[PDB]
RNA sequence: AGCGAG
């Protein structure tokens, strides 16, 4: 598939029809949608060419024409174009300017009396552009849109069942885009009704009268219940203007009540798209539903009198139990109750869709300020390009790409984080559900959910279900809707043409399941074949006349999911911990391929878009490593530059080496450099490690991890981690800040590195406290204390009257000195408003694998490192090669992860090679095992994907034949445990070892960034009790809980000291403070700040509060 | 794996009770039984197969398999674990909470 | 906002 890539043989039994799609395509393929780039026009064109129409032509479109309230003149646009971007996107993320192209639309004027027109591109802003990693560059940083999932707008159905009569009252909520809502419910009483803009109900026949219907009209429409003729007989209202009279009365209170004013109020309110826009979506939904337009092409969202009758139709039909109902003119509907969180009704807005709904929301304003002006605006005098004002739309753009809660910050700690913050589908932000007001029925998995968004992927916090990942085949609708392929079977013969399917079409049909036997002629080889149906229900099956199968299996996986081998062996619980763990694997030095892996590794690799490939063939010409230039087959050469050492921003490193030669001939698209987590260009986010599985001296308990030492000292578990500080000078009443090797009062040992214009030198070693920028910034005269100023005379110095505010390492942290970046403004770079200067200093430091570091498998087998034993006290197995590191066999039975164990087995055999003899024939457990995997050479990279994969008694028969190491030796026996030594005691463990190759990552949760003390530090504003988080020097928070269990053990004294001298009382504190550095008693305590800060804020509410002495 | 034993007649069981599921299903077929009791009478059936299979895997396992060992020797984990990883995981629920 | 432990 991929030119070059490495043989990674698998024991799938089942051929794949559809190649893994292109997995960013979720982002650029919404955003060339709303560029309307030429791909887009294509791709579109060739399903739907009617009306190819991009995001911003759409804005636009619907925008123009706009007339004043006289409608002398009008105003136009058209014919959206954008420019090439300002700067490339390298030297965009370098020097902290977005990476964004400028946007011009052509304008158009007609003054409708007079009769000119005037047109001329008026710049609309720079609108920021996506890089063809499917990402948005803001102000220096990575940040990615995530796609949303909302609730389609729309009619939806429902039915309940109250207390009070036991009886199912029906219920619907056309729900539109920025309208008001119409609730037409069935109370228990036999009479409906409507509830306008959540306004204390009212008969339906009212409002049937307010749209003019007459009561004979009523009950020949409306005719066939008795509910409506109850409604009827019960509303006593007698004609349309008493209907239109109430209406008004009841809808806009306090005002005169006319007749003008009362119907053009619901004109307006409903069927006029100034203020119930519906949406392209909204209307089509309405339609399907309902079957009234659906030949007809999609214009003018807004409603027509007839969409409220005939949903009105359908409540009542619905309610009086009836099957289907044919509208006038309409084609027939099936009358049934709709789900919320079916995914025929959760639509995704994409980074497109977002993205356009900003430009909207910007465009409106300038609407209203164009319109405002337009008054004021002297005729003839005026041309588009001073009539319009393009700040709020810049405005709206700058404010969503920044603190848009969607828009969030790039999450690179290796390829697999990044590419999966891509794919994820979250069901919260801005007009979506909050944490707090989402219930419980939306975080659950729902049978719609098959192929369309992953089941297994997801947050454990406190955000399990609200967030998900996008399938590897799942497609976005035009809609927004997510389709999925399927094989269309026909007449019981499988094919291999894909229909992709969304969640509506699926369950009108009888959907096959992808590991059905076929007999090869296309046919399934056997009655009972496993479907699904309407309902979500996994039942029995009718054979024969199945109209559609799954393309395959994994199907239903993510791409992080799809990544795990031997997933169908866990747990749900131990695979979602997995699936969310292997995206916090730390880049290592090195990076290693699994022996045991799946078929998405090099997909998920090449598609991160953090891996060089070719773009066209050639001949390599040069390669070094810093670059490669490579010759094209037609004359031309092109030279793809590493990015080496750089900063994620997350702080790993970003690492990229080539792995092609000096001759090499490579195709377009073949991996030619490496990225961080990767190589030879499949992923690799950990490192094989030989492991134990039994307990060993209580060091691995409760899933603690013991490993070898040489782990530390071939340094394999080891990640360059790069850190960033910031410091600029800045202008200030006194003066401004220098940054020069001038500190005041500090010695010349701590200016040694200091270069001779102050920032520290390139590659100068640096610990906590050391100084990296030398700043000086004025002080202003201020006091020196009389003791002070003796000893300046003694010692004979000066004020100086600059304080120092330089630039140190933080605490804890050390590293070498990768780089300097200085922007000056004396050099005319660009900095914020009052800045002279602004330096950063790259920190690198090597972290090696050290106790408290968290490591894990992709089995959910989490654990901190408790021990780093000596090789020479570690378990060996008889041939005398040490185990690297040692699980706990407690922690597989009941987690029900038993993958890993059969990971472990595989891996060893995979990295002692194997020969199933053949001599008479294939053994009955190899049959179906693919051709060639019958002999595999030792150390050979294997795959088993997701769901087909290595079964157990193919495990059990490579295990059985595992050819030797170097002598005549299986080290495994075919139980699949080894016989270890102990490495302090000598003699032999009394019972075999499971013994293996695990592939565990080094998880981003190191005890460097854990570790935290204090004792003295800063103090927050308004109360004391120092500030809290380690990033200030911050105090561990002693909250109610814990100081109920203090008061339970009795301890009066010490949660006395702990609440008031340790935390917020003032005079105390200091106090406290000398008595320990002199050898005194700790003082009694005082009253707590906090409790003078509250009785100040009660006396501030006019409560007379006072602590009466006795 | 091997320290992982699956019951031998575990097909034996499947087929049996497969027969009263497809006797209920046919019941179901000729409108005999609304869908409510056709499903409690399915998973009644089912929960009882569950209850042998995992007896079957009980009675089967040695006293000194590192499985059973832990589990019945108060360490950690319950005989459910046990017969999940190895028989029949048995009935799951429904996302509403139903079977 | 994403994220960790329970
Ligand atoms: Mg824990």
């Amino acid at each position: 598939s991929v030119p070059g890539a490495p043989n990674r043989v698998s024991f799938a039994k089942l051929r794949e029809p559809l190649e893994v799609p292109g997995l960013l395509d979720v982002q650029t393929d919404s955003f060339e949608w709303l560029i309307g780039s030429p791909r887009w026009r294509e791709s579109a064109a060739e399903r739907g060419d009617v009306n190819p129409v991009g995001g911003l032509e759409e804005v636009l479109y619907e925008l123009s024409p706009i007339e004043d309230f006289s409608g002398s003149m009008s105003l136009s646009f058209s014919d959206p174009r954008f420019d090439d971007v300002k700067a490339p996107v390298d030297e965009c993320k370098d020097k902290d300017m977005t990476y964004a192209a400028p946007l011009f639309v052509t304008a158009e004027f007609i003054n409708n009396n007079t009769g000119e027109i005037k047109s001329q591109t008026v710049f609309m802003g720079d609108f920021p552009m996506m890089t063809e990693k499917g990402t948005f560059i803001i102000n220096g940083t990575e940040r990615v849109v995530v796609s949303q999932l909302v609730r389609s707008p729309g009619v939806y159905f429902d039915e309940t069942i109250d207390k009070s009569t036991d009886k199912t009252l029906h219920s619907v909520k056309v729900i539109p885009s920025r309208g008001a809502w119409l609730e037409f419910d069935v109370d228990k009483r036999d009479t409906v009704g409507v509830r306008i803009d959540r306004k204390r109900r009212q008969p339906v026949t009212v409002l049937l009268k307010a749209l003019g219907w007459t009561s004979e009209q009523i009950v020949e429409r409306f005719g066939f219940s008795e509910i409506m003729r109850s409604t009827l007989e019960k509303d006593n209202t007698v004609g349309t203007d008493e209907a239109l009279l109430d209406i008004y009365r009841k809808l806009r209170p306090g005002e005169p009540p006319t007749k003008e004013s009362a119907q053009t109020l619901l004109e307006n309110l409903f069927f006029k798209e100034k203020r119930y826009d519906l949406a392209r979506v909204g209307r089509y939904k309405v339609n399907k539903k309902l079957g009234l337009h659906v030949g007809e092409p999609i214009t003018s969202s807004t409603l027509t009198e007839e969409d409220v009758v005939a949903t009105i139709e359908y409540l009542v039909r619905l309610h009086e139990g009836q099957t289907t109902m044919t509208v006038p003119g309409g084609v027939e509907v099936p009358v049934e109750t709709d789900d919320i969180d079916h995914f025929g009704n959760r639509r995704l807005r994409t980074v497109g869709e977002l993205i356009q709904n900003q430009i909207r929301v910007g465009m409106s304003r300038m609407e209203r300020v164009v319109r405002e002006r337009m008054t004021t605006q002297d005729v003839e005098a005026i041309t588009p390009q001073t009539l319009i004002n393009i700040r709020p739309v810049v405005a709206a753009i700058k404010e969503f790409f920044g603190t848009s809660q969607l828009s969030q910050f790039m999450d690179q700690n290796n390829p697999l984080s990044g590419l999966t913050h891509k794919r994820r589908l979250s069901a919260l932000g801005p007009g979506g559900l909050s944490r707090e007001r989402a219930g419980l029925e939306v975080r659950d998995v729902h049978p719609s959910h098959y192929g369309r968004m992953c089941p297994i992927e997801t947050p454990e916090g406190p955000n399990i279900g609200l967030i998900g990942s996008l399938s590897v085949y799942a497609r976005v609708n035009p809609f927004g809707f997510i389709e999925t392929p399927y094989r269309k079977v026909v007449d019981g013969v499988v094919s291999d043409e894909i229909v992709y399917l969304t969640a509506d079409e699926e369950d009108r049909h009888v959907v096959a399941q992808a590991n059905s036997p076929i007999d090869a002629d296309g046919r399934f080889v056997e009655p009972r074949v496993l479907v699904r149906r309407k309902a979500g229900e996994v039942e029995y099956v009718p054979s024969s006349e199945v109209d559609y199968m799954d393309v395959s299996p994994r199907q239903m996986v993510s791409v992080a999911t799809a990544m795990i081998p031997f997933l169908e062996h866990d747990d749900a619980n131990r695979a979602l911990m997995g699936a969310n763990m292997q995206r916090q694997a730390v880049p290592l030095v090195r990076s290693e391929a699994p022996l045991v892996g799946t078929g998405m590794e090099l997909r998920a690799a090449i598609d991160a878009g953090d891996v060089v490939v070719a773009e066209e063939s050639g001949v390599i010409e040069e390669v070094s490593a810093d670059y490669i230039t490579v010759m094209h087959d037609n004359g031309t050469r092109r030279t793809y530059r590493m990015r080496k050492f750089a900063r994620s921003n997350h702080g790993t490193c970003a690492n990229q080496c080539p792995i092609v030669d000096a001759g090499d001939r490579v195709e377009a698209g073949q991996v030619i450099a490496d990225g961080p987590c990767t190589d030879d260009g499949e992923m690799a986010l950990g490192k094989n490690l030989l492991v134990a599985i039994m307990p060993w001296e209580g060091h691995n308990y409760e899933d603690a991890i013991i490993l070898s030492n040489r782990l530390v000292e071939e340094d394999v578990l080891t990640s360059i981690h790069i850190e960033e500080h910031e410091i600029d000078a800045r202008d200030t009443k006194l003066g401004a800040e220098e940054i020069t090797r001038d500190i005041p009062n500090i010695s010349d040992e701590v200016l040694a590195d200091l270069d001779e214009r102050g920032i520290v030198r390139i590659g100068a070693e640096v610990r906590d406290g050391d100084i990296l920028v030398g700043k000086v910034t004025p002080k202003g005269e201020t006091e020196l204390t009389p003791e002070e100023r003796l000893l300046r005379a003694i010692f004979g110095e000066k004020a100086r009257e600059v304080r120092d505010t330089s630039l140190k390492v933080p605490h804890g942290e050390s590293g070498k000195v990768i780089g300097i970046r200085v922007f000056s403004r004396e050099d005319e770079d660009e900095l914020p408003a009052g800045v002279n200067e602004l330096v950063r200093v790259y920190v690198a430091q090597k972290r090696k694998i050290s106790d408290g570091d968290k490591l894990a498998g992709r089995h959910g087998n989490k654990g901190v490192i408790g021990k780093i034993l000596p090789v020479e006290d570690m378990p060996f197995l008889a041939d005398g090669t040490p185990v690297d590191i040692i699980l706990n066999t407690h922690g597989v039975p009941r987690r029900m992860n038993i993958g890993q164990i059969l990971e472990t087995h595989l891996g060893w055999c995979a990295h002692s090679g194997w020969k199933v003899d053949a001599a008479k024939g294939v053994p009955d457990w190899a049959a179906r095992l693919p051709d060639e995997l019958l002999e595999a050479q030792p150390n050979a990279i294997v795959s088993t994907p997701v769901f087909d994969g290595a079964q157990e008694a193919e495990l059990q028969g490579l295990l059985s034949c595992t050819l030797p190491n170097r002598d005549g030796d299986v080290l495994v026996d075919a139980d699949g445990k080894a016989m270890l030594f102990d490495g302090r005691s000598g003699e032999p463990f009394p019972y075999p070892v499971t013994v293996g190759y695990m592939y565990i990552m080094k998880l981003h949760h190191l005890v460097d960034d854990k570790i935290h003390a204090r004792s003295t530090g800063p103090y927050s504003m308004i109360t004391q009790q120092p500030l809290g988080g380690k990033a200030q020097f911050g105090g561990q928070r002693f909250g109610e809980m814990e100081c109920w269990a203090m008061q339970a053990y009795g301890a009066a004294y010490t949660l006395q000291e702990l609440l008031t001298i340790k935390s917020d009382d003032t005079v105390g504190r200091v106090k406290v403070y000398e008595a320990i550095v002199k050898g005194e008693n700790i003082p009694e305590p005082g009253i707590p700040e906090s409790f003078k800060v509250l009785l100040k804020e009660l006396q501030s509410l006019c409560l007379n509060v006072e602590v009466l002495s006795s | 794996m091997a320290d992982v034993l699956v019951p031998p007649r575990k097909k034996e069981i499947l087929d049996h009770y497969e027969e009263r599921a497809d006797k209920v299903e046919k019941q179901f077929q000729r409108g005999a039984l609304n869908h409510d009791e056709r499903n409690e009478a399915l998973v009644e059936i089912w929960k009882e197969a569950t209850d042998e299979v995992g007896q079957a895997l009980r009675e089967h396992y040695p006293d000194d398999n590192p499985i059973i060992t832990i589990v019945d020797s108060g360490a950690t984990g319950n005989f459910t674990q046990t017969r999940t990883l190895a028989g029949m995981k048995g009935l799951v629920t429904n996302p509403k909470g139903e079977f």
